[PDB]
DNA sequence: CTCGTGCCTGGTGTCTTGAATCC
DNA sequence: GGATTACACCCAAGACACCAGGCACGAG
RNA sequence: CCUGGUGUCUUGGGUG
């Protein structure tokens, strides 16, 4: 039905295993390569998003398309009503109040200071905003893959996560 | 002429045709890039909004 | 419409014309194919809306066509003899 | 549009690969095992599962929908099955090129006899053209007639290599035992050879001319036949009651019943000499089943006498399906009948008899500018002219217009479609055989009148090369929108005066009037 | 021992003829000097010679019609000689295939077999009628039911024991047929049980008519078709079939032409 | 990428034969399905003539792709294009 | 069955002399049983699409295998018309 | 796990909607079909980025059929999970073979043989719980999983979880 | 293309040196030895 | 009543030796 | 040693054999 | 109360 830029994929020789999404062994598939194509064949990176940017975005997306269909005219239960159909209802609701309590930096202020501190493959630097940790013993078991990269600062990340994170 | 034989020769070497002839397209039911077929239609998009709005699709 | 009358429409032009002689007007027929290995082994069932090659483990990558019924008849007898036509519908050079 | 809906994505075909069919593959795409040449249960109705009519297959029958993809015999394009052998036997369209792989490579490891030092050598392989390329190989690996265990290690064997000759069905190779001594030609069996080929190195693959993904050099030996579905192989009736098998549905039941008897050797009495009788019949029924033509040897014959149609006469000659029913086929929606002449109509006019006018139609589309109009030809009906045949919904059910009985209640809905009876200034593409040239095909201007015979302007006998002494000639009716445009925009008779062959005219005033305006 | 290539179905024939030739000349001054000859019927279109010299095995078939003029004769292997001679199952309860009669290609068990050993004693799923269309082959048989003996008393039958009928002089007991037959009329071997197997075990069309007003007033003709007022009269006069309103027609009845009161 | 910009169109200006015939007939087409008549009609009711009269007054709302034998195209407006 | 009429067929099968038939019409009613009620198939000959006239003469007898045996001869008349071919 | 996706759409357009506001029915037209839809190729497509200002290019006319083809190329927030990915949920539903648990638009299962044994079901607790001694998984309880195996149904994906490993369960 | 063969094909169908249609043939079966 | 012979139906399987030019 | 040898169309005129086994009928 | 299948392979004689 729907497709991408990424196409062909016609039969080789020797088959593949590194295909298998594995989030540990960065195995995205064919379509979730690191180098993509946008629809002007112009290289870009793969764009994986924190919980942090995905709130802003997909919130600013809906009342801006919401202020158009009102010819230009905050609460979760309201910006879901935006969309077409029980079946999409559904879907935006749940996505918006999942977010709304997993989400950490919930504004834009904090957000893009989150964001100037972490902007190397750029699946983990994603990874990493993501979980919460407290401690650097914390970060390398449950994300295997940071071990043998040598490179840590993960202690001062964590300590400007926790930080800017707000009491609840 | 000698169609058989094009054909286990074909395979046995593994060609490609690129149907960019005539006779491709003819026997697999296809507009061929002759005549008519040579060249494709667009709709314009730009001239359809010189219409008044009464004629909008909802 | 022999050979001789296919000759005459090309050098009309008329390509339009005669594509639709030799199809909706005759032996039209559909015939689905799977986008990875390009042969038309695929098992439809429209009722149920499922698809599946089996042999590249696809439902997804799977493309319809228009073509004449004595091509596909064509086709089913040279599968018969060891000889594989795939069909894809993209170019790549 | 006779064609339900399907949510599949419509394309266009841009390329055909050709290729093999894989031993693996063949199993993949097979959705039954065949094994037993009893086509019938026990003659008490109902075909027998895994053998040659299994449903599986297919329906070529209007009450059994096919047990696989539920849709009826119609829609339902056949699954194959797959056949397998007891023994790996030769494809007899190949031979001739095994033959040229054999000099090519070592009988014992199968490498290439030269490398990129040889410097005439290093220049062939730089030709683009794998045939021409792999030909020029062989041109030079020819007449080195001993694998190098060393080069001039390259892996070789050391061993002399044989001189391989056909005949018929099975290969010799006479190999130069170390002046001269004796020498000792075996037969080199399929099976020995199909080892030999899987050794062959991807690399050496690749320089051989053939392709690791869709040509590799192993599946020019067959070990599992591809079993055709009925559509292939239809079933015909003599007289009503009493069916025949087409001549592949017989040659498939003699190739299994002697796949059968292959296993029934090996686990007991085998007296050598009779294996050896029995895997080449297996050779040779495989090998008439794709080509009774083979040079040198007798043909398969039915009982009847005449010789076994073969897949291979199937495709060949002026019946077959490339001449026969793909460059030309008979096509709907023509006429034919012996023409006449009319003074009285003009240049681009022809007289249509009225019987086939009422016979032959064209789907009008329905539109706000002319539904009122074309309800009057419904009430008509099929038998009153000016009428119409059928009313066909966006659906595709056509309401047949002999049969209905409450005509007079039909409203038409836009977009539905209307097969009126052809009608006056309607354009049809006319015909006269051979056609030797463009003008041999001009589109006219129907004109409807009583009488049978088609009439033209007189004018027009000269670039058809058609006189009124029993000539017959073709009406073609186009079927849509786009083919009458084109039919009147380019291919009408004015348009075609002056011919680009003599840049001059190929019509002029004829017999009578020419004489008579002297 | 040397093999020799026959025509398919005359290797009897020309062992046969080796052993006339043999026996015709013992003692002369030119004996046959071949020993024996046979034919394996597992092995088609052959027969096997036993003799000391090739040029006995030429002498044996000379003029032997039944033989390939080709110089077809094969040498065999000392350590192949005993596999030619080879010579090569049926119990009690077993299921066996039947060869022969409407029950062809029907699975049986074995019930019993003969004292001398020759036929077997077969329980079969019947195929009867009861005598339905009374005043049989495998191609025009009835389909397999266990055996009714209310049925035949109702409709068509001898007591011989509990459960046990005689009807038609065949034996059914508790619904099955026993029937003997040949041991060479049955298969033991290689059977496979089946899947069904393995379940079990408007009134004026075409009337003619006279037409009252018009231009064909006076004719007669049939109604081809009649959908609606427009009738289709098949006109006898001229090879044409004419549209024509009811109004116009008369149609034929008991008493004569009858107007629209039929 | 392989469009050619409007300043650096090569092909002729003038509408082919073929360009005609195609654009008359889909025209035609779509109008028979009822799309949006860009001219007054009066007694010519035909689907042909209507778009026969569209053509005349330069109001048929397509665009020709010319393709080159590279693959590369000029797209054409059927509003800019010269008839004889 | 056929989709033309049988209404001409008289009790034997067999179609009497003076009636006029037309294109599909049955002449002559034939059955063959269906091997395994409800068991017959129809087996009857019809006229041809393109032709009319009258029915003539009928013949009805035996041949050397002693089954019944029928030949129905058609006669119409042919008028010269447009088309149709002369020569001296 | 969510990402920005460069996606495309072919859409066939009906010759009677050859109107002067063409592209905006389009980008209603792809809205309705595409939001809220999941693939097992690219997972859910949650929204789509710039909908109002998408550029459809040129439509194609199918010969023979008249209607019109556009490639819509358009750019979306998408979601799909994957295995080894480490979550956080919220759980929906408790029962004896496990429980289920949203992450969002799904919901995932995890089986009790991959459940430690302290973490005991009680259901005559009210409310019922999975509980311990400074440890409570009520709805909406923060609880931390990691998903070891998805299987597609090309309509809706299911991924299975569980919490028999180190630092995973409540928090 | 088609025009040309058409174009050279029709005249040759009504049609010391060789001349017509047995000189024609020596043309496009580009005999080596011709008559 | 039993045995033998003839006819019909079904199943399985081949073989005495006997038009001309061109590439 | 094969492959090449105009196009389309109409219509009338034809079809497995031999051997073995089983069943039925007639005669003794 | 809608759907609705009648053969093939040759050979020979003809038409332009
Ligand atoms: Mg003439
Ligand atoms: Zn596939
Ligand atoms: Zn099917
Ligand atoms: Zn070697």
């Amino acid at each position: 039905v729907s497709t991408s830029t990424v196409g062909a994929r016609r039969r080789r020789a020797k088959q593949q295993v590194d295909d298998e999404e594995n989030a540990t062994l960065l195995r995205l598939g064919p379509e979730f390569a690191l180098k993509q194509y946008d629809h002007d064949g112009n290289e870009h990176d793969l764009i994986a998003l924190s919980l942090s940017e995905s709130r802003l975005l997909i919130r600013e997306a809906l009342k801006a398309r919401s202020r158009a269909r009102n010819g230009g005219v905050i609460d979760d239960d309201e910006l879901a009503k935006v969309t077409s159909g029980a079946v999409a209802n559904g879907v935006v609701k749940k996505t918006l109040d999942y977010l709304n309590t997993f989400a950490r930096f919930k504004d834009e202020e904090t957000c893009t200071a989150v964001d100037q501190l972490l902007h190397l493959h750029p699946f983990e630097i994603a990874q990493l905003s993501s979980l919460g940790c407290e401690d650097v013993d914390e970060a390398i078991t449950l994300i295997p893959s940071l071990a043998a990269k040598k490179e840590v600062n993960l202690q001062r990340i964590l300590d400007e996560l926790n930080r800017l994170e707000d009491p609840y | 002429e000698e169609t058989v034989e094009i054909l286990f020769e074909a395979g046995a070497a593994a060609e490609l045709d690129d149907c960019r002839g005539v006779s491709e397209n003819v026997m697999l039911g296809q507009l061929a890039p002759m005549g008519t077929g040579a060249f494709d239609v667009m709709i314009d998009e730009k001239l359809l909004t010189s219409l008044p709005a009464d004629y909008a699709p909802t | 419409f022999g050979e001789m009358e296919r000759d005459c429409m090309i050098a009309h032009g008329a390509a339009g014309f005669l594509k639709e002689r030799l199809m909706e007007a005759s032996d039209a027929f559909r015939v689905h194919v799977c986008g990875i290995c390009g042969l038309m082994s695929v098992i439809a069932n429209l009722k149920k809306n499922q698809f599946e090659c089996r042999s590249c483990k696809n439902k997804t990558n799977i493309y319809q066509l228009h073509i004449p019924y004595a091509a596909k008849l064509l086709f089913q007898e040279l599968m018969a003899m060891n000889i594989a036509p795939r069909l894809y519908t993209e170019r790549s050079g | 549009s006779q064609f339900p809906y399907s949510s599949a994505p419509l394309r266009s075909v841009k390329e055909v690969q050709f290729g093999l069919l894989s031993p693996e593959e063949i199993r993949a795409i097979s959705v039954v095992k065949i094994e037993y040449p009893e086509i019938m249960d026990e003659s008490r109705q109902r075909p027998r599962e895994g053998g040659l009519n299994d449903p599986k297959l297919g329906s070529i029958d209007r009450n059994f929908k096919c047990q696989t993809c539920g849709e009826g015999m119609a829609e339902c394009p056949g699954h194959f099955g797959h056949m397998e052998l007891a023994k790996p036997v030769f494809h007899i369209g190949f031979i001739p090129k095994i033959k040229k792989v054999c000099e090519c490579i070592c009988m014992n490891c199968g490498k290439l006899l030269l490398d990129e030092t040889n410097p005439t050598m290093a220049q062939a392989i730089r030709i683009r053209d794998p045939k021409k390329r792999f030909n020029a190989v062989w041109q030079l690996c020819k007449t080195k007639m001993v694998c190098e265990a060393d080069a001039p290690s390259r892996g070789g064997c050391g061993n002399t290599q044989p001189v391989v000759r056909k005949d018929g069905m099975k290969l010799w190779g006479t190999w130069k035992k170390s002046r001269d001594a004796q020498p000792e030609r075996k037969l080199l069996t399929p099976g020995e050879i199909l080892n030999v080929f899987k050794h062959i190195s991807p690399e050496d693959c690749f320089r051989l001319g053939f392709n690791e993904d869709y040509a590799r050099p192993e599946w020019m030996i067959i070990t599992v036949l591809p079993v055709p579905p009925p559509q292939v192989r239809p079933s015909i009736a003599m007289d009503e009651t009493t069916q025949g098998q087409d001549d592949l549905t017989h040659k498939l039941s003699d190739i299994l019943k002697a796949n059968i008897n292959v296993q029934k050797l090996e686990m007991d009495g085998s007296p050598q000499h009779i294996i050896n009788e029995v895997e080449q019949l297996l050779q040779f029924h495989v090998a008439t089943y794709m080509d009774n033509d083979i040079a040198g040897q007798p043909q398969a014959l039915q009982k009847s006498g005449r010789p076994v149609k073969a897949i291979r006469a199937r495709l060949k000659g002026k019946e077959g399906r490339l001449r026969g029913n793909l460059m030309g086929k008979r096509v709907d929606f023509s006429a034919r009948t012996v023409i006449s002449g009319d003074p009285n109509l003009e240049l681009d006019q022809v007289g249509v008899p009225i019987s086939i006018a009422k016979t032959l139609s064209y789907p009008e589309t329905v539109t706000q500018y002319n539904i009122h109009r074309l309800t009057e030809y419904v009430r008509n009906g099929p038998n009153e002219h000016p009428g119409a045949k059928y009313v066909i919904r966006d659906n595709g059910d056509r309401i047949d217009l002999r049969y209905h009985k409450r005509a007079g209640d039909i409203v038409l809905q836009y977009g539905w479609k209307v097969e009126r009876h052809l009608m006056d200034d309607d354009p049809v593409l006319f015909n006269r055989q051979p056609s030797l040239h463009k003008m041999s095909m001009m589109a006219h201007r129907v004109k409807v009148m009583p009488y049978s015979t088609f009439r033209l302007n007189l004018s027009v006998t000269s670039p058809y090369n058609a006189d009124f002494d029993g000539d017959e000639m073709n009406l073609h009716v186009p079927q849509s929108e786009e083919t009458r445009a084109e039919l009147s925009q380019l291919c009408a008779v004015p348009l075609q005066i002056v011919s680009p062959q003599s840049n001059k005219p190929v019509m002029g005033i004829v017999q009578d009037t020419l004489c008579g305006v002297r | 021992i040397w093999g020799v290539k026959v025509r398919l179905g005359k290797e009897k024939d020309v062992v046969r003829q080796i052993l006339k030739k043999k026996l015709a000349r013992e003692g002369t001054k030119n004996p046959l000097e071949i020993y024996s000859a046979f034919q394996r019927d597992s092995f088609k279109g052959h027969v096997y010679i036993e003799a000391r010299k090739a040029e006995a095995i030429n002498d044996a078939l000379k003029g032997n019609v039944n033989v390939f003029s080709n110089n077809s004769k094969f040498l065999v292997g000392i350590v192949e000689y005993k596999d030619l001679l080879r010579p090569v199952k049926l119990t009690r309860g077993s299921y066996v295939r039947v060869k022969n009669g409407k029950f062809k290609g029907d699975l049986a068990q074995v019930d019993e077999v003969l004292e001398n050993g020759l036929e077997a004693r077969l329980k079969l799923v019947p195929r009867l009628d009861y005598g339905k269309d009374l005043s049989y082959t495998s191609k025009f048989r009835p389909a397999q039911r266990l055996f009714s003996e209310a049925e035949a008393r109702v409709h068509e039958i001898r007591r011989d024991r509990d459960g046990f009928v005689t009807y038609g002089g065949e034996e059914y007991y508790e619904g099955f047929l026993y029937k003997t037959f040949r041991l060479q009329n049955l298969i033991v071997n290689s059977i496979n049980p089946t899947l069904n197997e393995l379940s079990l075990f408007d009134p004026t069309l075409n009337k003619t008519v006279k037409i009252r007003q018009g231009g064909y007033k006076g004719k007669i003709g049939i109604v081809k078709e009649a959908n609606g007022d427009r009738f289709r009269v098949e006109l006898h006069n001229p090879n044409k079939t004419i549209p024509i309103p009811c109004s116009f027609l008369l149609i034929e009845s008991t008493h004569g032409w009858v107007p629209y009161e039929d | 990428e392989l469009a050619i910009l409007k300043e650096e169109r090569t092909t002729t200006p003038y509408l082919t034969k073929y360009e005609r015939a195609r654009i008359l007939g889909t025209r035609a087409l779509q109008i028979s399905m009822n799309a949006p008549v860009l001219v007054d009609i009066e007694g010519e009711t035909d689907p042909l003539q209507i778009a026969m009269k569209e053509l005349s007054q330069r109001k048929i709302p397509l665009v020709i792709r010319r393709y080159l034998p590279d693959g590369s195209y000029e797209d054409w407006g059927c509003d800019e294009l010269i008839v004889d | 069955l056929k989709h033309g009429t049988y209404e001409k067929l008289d009790e034997d099968g067999l179609i009497a002399p003076g009636v006029r038939v037309s294109g599909d019409d049955i002449i002559i009613g034939k059955t063959t049983p269906i091997p395994p009620y409800h068991t017959k198939r129809d087996a009857s000959t019809p006229l041809r699409s393109t032709e009319n006239g009258i029915v003539d003469q009928v013949l009805l007898t035996t041949n050397q295998e002693g089954l019944k045996f029928v030949k129905v001869r058609m006669r119409t008349t042919k008028v010269p018309q447009i088309g149709d071919k002369f020569a001296s | 796990m969510f990402f920005l996706k460069d996606l495309s759409l072919i859409l066939t357009l009906h010759p009677s909607y050859f109107g002067p506001q063409m592209n905006q029915y389009l980008r209603e037209k792809l809205l309705t079909d595409v939001e809220g839809t999941c693939t097992g190729q690219f997972g859910y497509i949650v929204t789509v980025l710039d909908g109002m200002n998408i550029d459809v290019g040129k439509g194609r006319i199918i010969p023979g059929s008249g209607s019109a083809e556009f490639e819509v190329k358009y750019r979306a927030v998408v979601w799909k999970p994957f295995k080894g990915e480490v979550v956080d949920a919220i759980v929906s539903n408790v029962s004896p073979i496990g429980f289920f648990a949203d992450v969002g638009p799904l919901n995932v299962f995890v089986s009790t043989r991959l459940i430690p044994d302290n973490l005991v079901y009680n259901p005559s607790n009210s409310p019922p719980a999975y509980m311990s001694n400074d440890e409570l998984i009520t709805k909406g309880s923060k609880v931390r999983l990691k998903v070891v195996g998805t299987r597609t149904d090309v309509n809706e994906i299911y991924a299975i979880g569980s919490i028999k490993e180190d630092f995973l369960g409540a928090i | 293309g088609v025009i040309a063969a058409q174009s050279i094909g029709e005249p040759a169908t009504q049609m010391n040196v060789t001349l017509g249609v047995p000189r024609l043939k020596e043309i496009l079966n580009v005999a080596k030895n011709i008559k």
